[PDB]
Order: C-alpha cells, then sequence, then structure tokens
C-alpha cells in the first residue's frame, strides 16, 4: 500500500510572550492512512485536555488535523508534540521553538 | 447543503 | 472575491474493529461549517461555524438523513471495492470523496467538482463537462457503469449548477462578516545567525484569511525558489493562517534580500527587508 508520513509543525496561535496565556498547536498534515496518535507534551509529560479539529483532507487526498491546548509559555518550560503513525517505527517528537 | 443522492460504487 | 463550497467524505474500514466509520465535513473556502461522524455517541449533523446555527430543524434533519444514508452506502462501496481489487478481508481501506462548486467574483458558477479516491489514489472523477467520468482503472470502470445506469452525472450536474451554488450564495450572505472579509497578513522579518559568515532571514505572515498567500525571497530582484525554505501554510486555530519563508544569507549581505507578500486582504502587495 502507498502510505504517506505526517509533516509536523509545533507553534503558538499568537506570538509567544512569557507569562501570557496562549494556545499551543500541533499541526499534522500530508499523511495517509488517517489513523494517527498525537499528544502535546509539557516537560516530557502528556497534557490532558487537548482538543482537535475534525478529520479533513487536502487536494492530494492527504489528511490533516490540528491538535491544540491553552498554555502559558515560560523561559524554562519545554513544550513538544509526540506523533505516531503506521509509517513511523517509533513516535516522533518535535519540540516547540518560538522562532519556528 | 450536501448532494442528496447516495449511489453505491 | 472568488468562493467555493466543498464536502469531504472519508469512509474507512477497520476489520475486527466494527463497521466502517463515515465522516463528512463541509467547507465554504477555508471555513468548516458542518460535521457528521458515524462514530459519535449520537450521530447527527453538527454546526461548526456560527453563521450556520440560524438554519432550522428541517435543515439539520435533511443533512442527517443524507449522511446516515451515505454511511450505509459507503459501507457497501468499501465491500465492493475490496472485491474489485481481490483484496483480503484483513486490511483496512479508505474511500474519500470531495465535491462542490466554485463561484467567480460575479457569483457565477465557474466549475463543479466530484472526485473519489481509494486508499489515497484517484479512483473515479466527474469531468469538467459534468456529463462524463474519468475511471482510473478496470475496477473504477465497474463503478462508472453503475453510475451511468443510475444517471449520477446528470443528478450531480443539476446539484452543482443548482442547489450547490444556491446554498453557497446563501451561506456567503449569512456569514458575510467573516466569509467575505479578507484578513491581511501581519508581517515581519527575523534574523537568526547560523555561523560567523551566515544568518537566516525569516519572513513571517500571521493572522491572514483566506489561506491562499504567496511568500517569496528575492536576492538583487531575482527569485530564490531553490534556496527558500517554505513551511506549509498552517491554521492558527482562530480561523486565521500562518506561514514563513526562510533564506540563509551571507552575513553582511542582508540588504540585498527582499521578502514579497501577496494576499487578498492587502490594499497593495508588500516588500519587506530585515530592519536591524
Amino acid at each position: 500500500m502507498i502510505q504517506r508520513t505526517p509533516k509536523i509543525q509545533v507553534y503558538s496561535r499568537h506570538p509567544a510572550e512569557n507569562g501570557k496565556s496562549n494556545f499551543l498547536n500541533c499541526y499534522v498534515s500530508g499523511f495517509h492512512p488517517s489513523d494517527i496518535e498525537v499528544d502535546l507534551l509539557k516537560n516530557g509529560e502528556r497534557i490532558e485536555k487537548v482538543e482537535h479539529s475534525d478529520l479533513s483532507f487536502s487536494k492530494d487526498w492527504s489528511f490533516y488535523l490540528l491538535y491544540y491546548t491553552e498554555f502559558t509559555p515560560t523561559e524554562k518550560d519545554e513544550y513538544a508534540c509526540r506523533v505516531n503513525h503506521v509509517t513511523l517505527s517509533q513516535p516522533k517528537i518535535v519540540k516547540w521553538d518560538r522562532d519556528m | 447543503l450536501p448532494f442528496d443522492k447516495s449511489t453505491v460504487m | 472575491g472568488s468562493h467555493s463550497m466543498r464536502y469531504f467524505y472519508t469512509a474507512m474500514s477497520r476489520p475486527g474493529r466494527g463497521e466502517p466509520r463515515f465522516i463528512a465535513v463541509g467547507y465554504v473556502d477555508d471555513t468548516q461549517f458542518v460535521r457528521f461522524d458515524s462514530d459519535a455517541a449520537s450521530p447527527r449533523t453538527e454546526p461548526r461555524a456560527p453563521w450556520i446555527e440560524q438554519e432550522g430543524p428541517e435543515y439539520w434533519d435533511r443533512n442527517t438523513q443524507i449522511f446516515k444514508t451515505n454511511t450505509q452506502t459507503y459501507r457497501e462501496s468499501l465491500r465492493n471495492l475490496r472485491g474489485y481489487y481481490n483484496q483480503s478481508e484483513a486490511g483496512s481501506h479508505i474511500i474519500q470523496r470531495m465535491y462542490g462548486c466554485d463561484l467567480g467574483p460575479d457569483g457565477r458558477l465557474l466549475r463543479g467538482h466530484d472526485q473519489s479516491a481509494y486508499d489515497g489514489k484517484d479512483y473515479i472523477a466527474l469531468n469538467e463537462d459534468l456529463s462524463s467520468w474519468t475511471a482510473a482503472d478496470t475496477a473504477a470502470q465497474i463503478t462508472q457503469r453503475k453510475w451511468e445506469a443510475a444517471r449520477v452525472a446528470e443528478q450531480l450536474r443539476a446539484y452543482l449548477e443548482g442547489l450547490c451554488v444556491e446554498w453557497l450564495r446563501r451561506y456567503l450572505e449569512n456569514g458575510k462578516e467573516t466569509l467575505q472579509r479578507a484578513d491581511p497578513p501581519k508581517t515581519h522579518v527575523t534574523h537568526h545567525p547560523v555561523s560567523d559568515h551566515e544568518a537566516t532571514l525569516r519572513c513571517w505572515a500571521l493572522g491572514f484569511y483566506p489561506a491562499e498567500i504567496t511568500l517569496t525571497w528575492q536576492r538583487d530582484g531575482e527569485d530564490q525558489t531553490q534556496d527558500t525554505e517554505l513551511v506549509e501554510t498552517r491554521p492558527a486555530g482562530d480561523r486565521t493562517f500562518q506561514k514563513w519563508a526562510a533564506v540563509v544569507v551571507p552575513s553582511g549581505e542582508e540588504q540585498r534580500y527582499t521578502c514579497h507578500v501577496q494576499h487578498e486582504g492587502l490594499p497593495k502587495p508588500l516588500t519587506l527587508r530585515w530592519e536591524p
């Protein structure tokens, strides 16, 4: 079967300002088939109340989903997105970089 | 509004 | 000023894990407005945009009845396509469909669409004439014969030229404050030293709607297509989109670089440089 690996982007809704409430986003796209596991991490630990968009797809048939949660960025707290898909041998962790 | 006719493939 | 309506259907089998899941989502341009999921606690068509909420109970019931019928039809289609490809009863398979209408800035129908895929590969599509089909292989040729006997293309053409355009125009009016409002990108250029002799220039575009945008870097007025790192346009989660384009420039040579931004929400296109 022809399978496509997810592209992953980790970023904030609004420009990041330490101590100011924002939204941490993990955008997964360009993947096929549709089953995917996505978690948002705070210092390596899974964040509980994470919401996601409804399953949709692009003109090339590849699926996309947005996972998001309210967060307050700080200087020391590390945020990341952990993704698993049939195409991956092990979960892929992409760290949040506010310059990305 | 979606298309109202469902046709099996 | 151009607008489109699309419905996206995903039917996915999961042998040993119950019946195939059917999800339908409806969009006006880059705004989702409805969802139906056969896996929901109580499956019904649900609003996903505030301007659709004003629709009466008959609208919601009509949608739910269509999608409930589609859930059953797509389960039969998955069984049929498994057969057409001599596939085992073991594997999970996906049927996807995307259809809808495109309007010009005059509100006139530009063209209609109706495409289907099997396991992410083109399977069958309605041609631009809205009268004939393009079948990808001998399996899709079986679907084509079935669809001709049921007169599907003629039914789709009536829908695409009629109800599709009529409802899209109604949604555009009811949601004119958002759907017909183009939000320009908020732009800036960041500078990131990568070494002693090189630095990254990153051109940002934030808070824009619709998603369509052009972000390019030019060195001495010539496009840097091969040297530009361009991220996929991404949703902010509040209806708006984000995108960035980056170039690795020789340190000291930053003023030879210009970022060009083209978007519908802008009074005039933008030319930006790094401002130290």
